[PDB]
């Protein structure tokens, strides 16, 4: 899944 | 009275995501901007100087789209982007002579 | 990962409008990559951090580079070994260097394990012509993943 | 269906880097105007707009103050430009006729 | 002032990896100069600024733009005409655009006559592809001259 | 002459 850097 | 230079030139800085937002990352396979930045150079570092590799680098994180079902990043975007004070070309010439 | 390499031709055709770039190694490569924060603000643990760091150094190494490594650092322990290796004497006859910063951010600075910030424009001063003398006209190249804020790009229809 | 990042396709050329000034020539104009009309006008034909930027960086990277008695004398400048573009920006200046 | 041609040939062997850029015009251009300032913070009148506009109206019609002008514009009036200027229709028929603004600046902003600052952000925002529809995927170009800062670089001796 | 911009 894609999360926020 | 010999040339002189700037305070500071010859950089180029590569920017996973644009001025006030947030650069994506899949907890499996990396970063967006690092995973398309491997390609490309690995690709045509050959072939292509870094300004214009980092351009198709841009190319691959337009489109690009957030995976995170429920959430709210699902289909969610990302802009890359670079700045260059360089002055010439720069090609990389992996493994040459 | 594999490099295609370069053909004699191409370098021939293009060596004369581009910077020298033919030191063995082409340059020092600096992967500086913060995954833990054990901080006092609460930043996320960088999950798929170890294979953005595994990926530079491979790729890095590949390119002809001499790649040196740092993991999970302070911003004031960033600061310092990015002066060190900034001063660092082989810089003199490579001709050219690389700094890759992955971590958590802000607009304009990146944070350290430990929550505080080191400011980009510190950064790339440390590499600059009045402070790193030794990299006078060559090519710098810095790539930096980190977030530059907290909003979601929702995006938009193509019209 | 795709969609976009918010802002995507743009290149921003910047007569000086973050915190420094930008130098002009009281009858010749700015320096960065008049490296950028130059190469411009000589490269549309053949030279990508991020390439003639580096070539515009080239110039302004070498120039220097001419003003005696004052602390601008044999100063520098250095102008950058950021891409958000994701392929060559060709003018193709002339084409067809 | 005189702009080469490209040839058939060059354009042949590059079109395909370039962004579209055939269209007549080849787009908008935008030449916004402030050189005279009149608020109650002084600004030291842009001599030369005169020279800048000219040299980009002949450039950039030589390069198949139509050419919008603007002179010695305040804050509000750059952002409101800005907006228009975006706005305008006939950007769907065309395949780019450009904008330059001269003036006076600081870090990310630049002044209008007044002395109010309008900041670049806010300008950029203004063609992206939320706001300005019509140049979706079309290269859009700025050029900013104007300062960043009030410290001289007294630039660094070559090493050796 | 050069002038600060």
């Amino acid at each position: 899944v894609d999360v926020p850097x | 009275p010999k040339m002189r230079l700037p305070t500071r030139s010859d950089m180029i800085c590569g920017y996973a995501c644009l001025k006030g937002t947030a650069a994506m990352r899949n907890t499996k396979r990396g970063s967006w901007y690092i995973e398309a930045l491997a390609q490309v150079f690995s690709e045509r570092a050959c072939d292509m100087h870094v300004a214009d590799m980092l351009v198709k680098v841009n190319a691959l994180i337009k489109d690009r789209e957030g995976y995170a079902p429920g959430t709210e990043f699902h289909r969610c975007k990302e802009m890359s982007e670079y700045c260059s004070t360089l002055c010439r070309h720069l090609y990389l010439f992996p493994g040459h002579p | 990962l594999q490099v295609k390499p370069c053909t004699p031709e191409f370098y021939q055709t293009h060596f004369q409008l581009a910077y020298r770039l033919q030191s063995r190694p082409r340059g020092l490569a600096l992967v500086l990559s913060n995954v833990h924060f054990t901080g006092e603000k609460e930043l996320e643990f960088r999950s798929g951090g170890d294979v953005d760091h595994s990926t530079l150094v491979t790729l890095f190494k590949l390119l002809g580079y001499d790649v040196h490594v740092l993991c999970d650092q302070t911003a004031q322990e960033m600061q310092e070994k990015l002066q060190n290796f900034a001063q660092l004497p082989a810089h003199r006859v490579t001709d050219s260097c690389i700094v890759a910063l992955l971590s958590h951010g802000v607009e304009g600075a990146i944070y350290g394990v430990d929550g505080k910030l080191l400011q980009l424009q510190e950064v790339f001063q440390l590499f600059d012509n009045a402070n790193c003398p030794s990299l006078q006209n060559k090519p710098k190249m810095f790539f930096i993943q980190a977030c530059r804020g907290d909003e979601t790009d929702r995006g938009v229809d193509q019209q």
